[PDB]
C-alpha cells in the first residue's frame, strides 16, 4: 500500500 | 441536472427530495478549529519551529516513523505541549451524528486525528480515518500490538513518561499514519465501495490540498452534486499544475458555501427543519462533556 508522504 | 439551483436552497431541496439516499462527507482541520483543535498541517501552527532541542537529522523526522520508533521522545514531549485541554466536537461533528440518526449518512471521510468524529457518535463503521487517530494506540512489535485507550495513552504524555507495552515492552504509539508508514487499507477499500453509491458530497473544512484525501471529490459519479462548506473556496482545478465547477457556465452540480463551517451546517440544518434537532443535541452534549 502507498506509504504516507508530504504531498 | 439534479440540483434546480446551485446554492444551499438548492442542496437542501435535494437532500429532502426521493433522490438523495446516501451522503458522503469529506471533513478536515476546519470543522475542529472552532473546538480549538490547531490545524496540524497548516505551516501557521509552527509545529516545526521550535524542535531545536531535540536535534533532529530535519524538522519532519518528528512525524516520521523510523525516527520515531528509535528516539520517541521529541514526538511525546511535543504531543504533551500540543494536547487539547478538552474534547468538545463542534456543531458540523453533530450535523454529521444527525445525518447518521437519520440513515443518510454512507461514510465519513476524515483527515483529523482528534477523536470528534467518534465522541459526536459516529462509529468505526461510519467512519475512514484516513490519517489514523489518537482514539487507540498499539504495540508497535508485530508479534504482539497490544491495544491501549487514550486514557492510557493521555497518562502516559502527562507523566512525561514514554508509553511502553506491558506485555512486551516494545514502544506504543498512537494510531495516527506517521510518516513513511502504509496509508491504512481501509481507505483504499471504502473508496472503491462508497463512491459507486453516493447522492451527495458533502465536504467541510478541507482544502482539499493534502492527497491521497484531495483526490476523492473525483471518485463521485457525475451527476453526485458536490457541496463545500469551508471558509476559502477549494477544490478547482489549478491553473498550473491541472476538479470542483462552482462558477463558469458549465458548472452543474458544485456549490460553495464560504463562511464558518458550523455556521453553515447550522444554515443546512435549519433549511431542512434540523435546527431543534440540532441546537437540542449539541447543548445536551456539551453540557454532558462540560460536566465529565
Ligand atoms: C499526517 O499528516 C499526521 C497524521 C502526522 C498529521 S498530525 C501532525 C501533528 C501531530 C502532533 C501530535 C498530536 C498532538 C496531540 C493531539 C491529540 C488529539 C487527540
Ligand atoms: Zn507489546
Amino acid at each position: 500500500l502507498p506509504k504516507k508522504y508530504g504531498g | 441536472r439534479l440540483l434546480d439551483e446551485l446554492t444551499l436552497e438548492g442542496v437542501a431541496r435535494y437532500m429532502q427530495s426521493e433522490r438523495c439516499r446516501r451522503v458522503i462527507c469529506l471533513v478536515g482541520a476546519g470543522i475542529s478549529t472552532s473546538a480549538g483543535i490547531p490545524d496540524f498541517r497548516s505551516p501557521s501552527t509552527g509545529l516545526y519551529d521550535n524542535l531545536e532541542k531535540y536535534h533532529l537529522p530535519y524538522p519532519e523526522a518528528i512525524f516520521e516513523i523510523s525516527y520515531f520508533k528509535k528516539h520517541p521522545e521529541p514526538f511525546f514531549a511535543l504531543a504533551k505541549e500540543l494536547y487539547p485541554g478538552q474534547f468538545k466536537p463542534t456543531i458540523c461533528h453533530y450535523f454529521m451524528r444527525l445525518l447518521k440518526d437519520k440513515g443518510l449518512l454512507l461514510r465519513c471521510y476524515t483527515q483529523n486525528i482528534d477523536t470528534l468524529e467518534r465522541i459526536a457518535g459516529l462509529e468505526q463503521e461510519d467512519l475512514v480515518e484516513a490519517h489514523g487517530t489518537f482514539y487507540t494506540s498499539h504495540c508497535v512489535s508485530a508479534s504482539c500490538r497490544h491495544e491501549y485507550p487514550l486514557s492510557w495513552m493521555k497518562e502516559k504524555i502527562f507523566s512525561e513518561v514514554t508509553p511502553k507495552c506491558e506485555d512486551c515492552q516494545s514502544l506504543v504509539k498512537p494510531d495516527i499514519v506517521f510518516f513513511g508508514e502504509s496509508l491504512p487499507a481501509r481507505f483504499f477499500s471504502c473508496m472503491q465501495s462508497d463512491f459507486l453509491k453516493v447522492d451527495l458530497l458533502l465536504v467541510m473544512g478541507t482544502s482539499l490540498q493534502v492527497q491521497p484525501f484531495a483526490s476523492l471529490i473525483s471518485k463521485a459519479p457525475l451527476s453526485t452534486p458536490r457541496l463545500l462548506i469551508n471558509k476559502e473556496k477549494a477544490g478547482q482545478s489549478d491553473p498550473f499544475l491541472g476538479g470542483m465547477d462552482f462558477d463558469s457556465k458549465k458548472a452543474y452540480r458544485d456549490v460553495a458555501w464560504l463562511g464558518e463551517c458550523d455556521q453553515g451546517c447550522l444554515a443546512l440544518a435549519e433549511l431542512l427543519g434540523w435546527k431543534k434537532e440540532l441546537e437540542d443535541l449539541v447543548r445536551r452534549e456539551h453540557a454532558s462533556i462540560d460536566a465529565q
